[PDB]
């Protein structure tokens, strides 16, 4: 009866708000395309006005 | 129901059964030919008849076989017990027992006609009576292609109990049940809102307790300028509703491309220091979107705003995205600069926002290619970089340099610069 | 316990960024020779080219 009121208690913040600081980490990863994104542009559009302007 | 209500459901029953035209009927009793009848030109005739067929599938004492074939005022106070005041157990019984003769569960596919038979009426009933305040969208000659996209985004939210979507053509055979039906209509407000508005404005229930003052908004253009809008009417009703509350009511004109000039800093000039408003523009591929902004426009090379700024999409799907804050990269304007980009921008960063104007005007881009970062938002023209000739600033809710000197154009006659322009110019 | 057990759920909280973060310097040279790629898209204006010359 005692052990059944504090199994529930050791999921209050185990799985459910320390979980979410990996749900805060792997979104990073959506701001890390984004930067991806930048240099593949900031390369191509100092090139292809480039080696297109050639032909 | 409350006796100012139940007076005026009564007075509607005692007036449908004393038919003339329908002759073997009782006092106690109507027939389908005059729920035809009443109603005349307010609703479509692909409704009225699920107007008789989902009212009459009724089971009130528990034994019989099926639907009676006369319907009573047991038979009518019930369904709007079920539907104008009733909870989520009952209201989808009257969505699902007015598709299929048959009980059971009702297949994905016809569910799919049954959303198109609904929001094809609301612009039918809405129309006759005359609540349009202003925003009479022009209908197709053939079928309104604002209407078919709107109701497939509403099944975007029927979460069958397997958890996944409906994706790819195995999305028409799904044996939906009253198990997921009752969550749809709990977590849809519109396809609630709908059905209050087809029933209980032909019928013309006077005491109802609904708002239709925020249901639609009231277009206020100026007059004389005979102005139409990129925007029809189900589509400015779908925009109001992810709007905060308390502007939803007037949509005044802002800035729009045909009547202002093609010019960005006329755009500048008239979005500036207005509030609250709403940007949309089409480009070539008729890709309709745009975005709201949630505090007024300023000129500032800082990205100002806050998170209830969001991008939507019209034309070719309908679908909004709120922020994830991520960053707080909200909007964007800047007027004529070197270093940092000229134009109005909103999400992103510089140079990748997820929807950018140009100072070149006609033209720009959303950049977001795999999604959005503060909005998580798609690419929303049909190119990277698109070109439009129509654009809308709305708001929500609520001399010149050459004549302000007279000492400096005294100065600069004397100096010997001329003035290359008197009598071209007004006073 | 649970104060004798809540950072064993903090460790392996904070080991889920640091792979985040390593992916994300990794994402950066990931296909910057991929934005040398681009340099594969040069190929099809010089056919191109020695296509309006043929």
């Amino acid at each position: 009866l005692s052990d059944a009121d504090v199994q529930k208690q050791i999921k209050h913040m185990m799985a459910f708000i320390e979980q979410e600081a990996n749900e805060k980490a792997e979104e990073i990863d959506a701001k890390a395309e984004e930067e991806f994104n930048i240099e593949k542009g900031r390369l191509v559009q100092t090139q292809r006005l480039k080696i297109m302007e050639y032909y | 129901f409350l006796p100012e209500e139940q007076a005026e459901i009564d007075q509607l029953f005692d007036a449908l059964s004393s038919d003339k035209n329908s002759p073997n009927v009782s006092s106690k009793s109507f027939s389908l030919k005059a729920l035809q009848n009443h109603v005349g030109e307010a609703l479509p005739p692909e409704m009225v008849t699920r107007l008789y067929d989902g009212m009459r599938r009724v089971d009130l004492t528990g034994k019989a076989k099926g639907p009676s074939e006369n319907v009573s005022q047991e038979q009518f106070t019930a369904s709007m017990s079920h539907l104008l005041k009733g909870n989520s157990e009952e209201k989808s019984l009257m969505i699902m027992k007015m598709i299929s003769a048959t009980e059971g569960p009702v297949k994905a596919r016809e569910v799919q006609k049954f959303t198109e038979d609904l929001v094809g009426s609301v612009v039918h009933v809405l129309s006759h009576r005359q609540e349009l305040r202003g925003w009479t969208g022009k209908e197709a000659p053939g079928p309104n292609p604002r209407v078919q996209v709107l109701a497939a985004q509403l099944l975007s939210d029927m979460k069958l109990q397997d958890g996944k979507r409906l994706l790819g053509p195995q999305w028409l055979d799904y044996d939906c049940d009253r198990a997921v039906i009752e969550d749809w209509v709990f977590r849809v407000p519109h396809v609630a809102i709908f059905l209050s508005v087809v029933i209980c404005k032909g019928f013309l229930v006077l005491c109802s307790s609904l708002d239709l003052t925020t249901l639609v908004p009231e277009r206020q253009v100026d007059q004389g300028r005979g102005f139409e809008s990129i925007l029809d009417v189900l589509s400015v009703m779908y925009i109001n509703a992810q709007l905060p509350r308390e502007q939803r009511h007037r949509w005044r004109l802002l800035f729009s491309s045909e009547l202002h000039g093609h010019s960005f800093s006329q755009l500048c000039g008239h979005i500036t220091h207005r509030g609250p408003c709403v940007a949309v523009l089409e480009d070539h591929d008729k890709h309709v979107f745009g975005g709201f902004a949630s505090c007024s426009w300023e000129v500032k090379p800082q990205f100002q705003g806050d998170n209830r700024c969001f991008l939507f999409s019209i034309c070719p799907s309908m679908a909004v995205y709120t922020h994830t804050g991520y960053n707080d990269h909200y909007m964007y304007l800047n007027h004529g600069q070197q270093t940092i980009p000229n134009g109005l921008g909103m999400g992103g960063q510089h140079n990748y926002f997820g929807l950018w104007v140009d100072v070149d005007f006609g033209k720009g881009h959303s950049r977001a290619k795999p999604t959005c970062t503060t909005y998580n938002s798609p690419q929303l023209s049909a190119q990277e970089n698109f070109q439009f000739d129509k654009m809308e600033v709305w708001a929500v809710g609520d001399k010149s340099i050459l004549d302000a000197d007279p000492e400096a154009q005294a100065l600069l006659e004397i100096s010997g610069h001329s003035r290359h322009s008197e009598g071209l110019r007004e006073v | 316990q649970g104060i004798q057990q809540l950072l064993q759920a903090e460790k392996r909280a904070a080991e889920k960024v640091a792979d985040a973060r390593k992916r994300k310097a990794r994402r950066l040279k990931q296909a910057k020779e991929e934005a040398q790629m681009e340099v594969d898209q040069y190929r099809r204006e010089r056919e191109q080219e020695f296509q309006s010359k043929q």
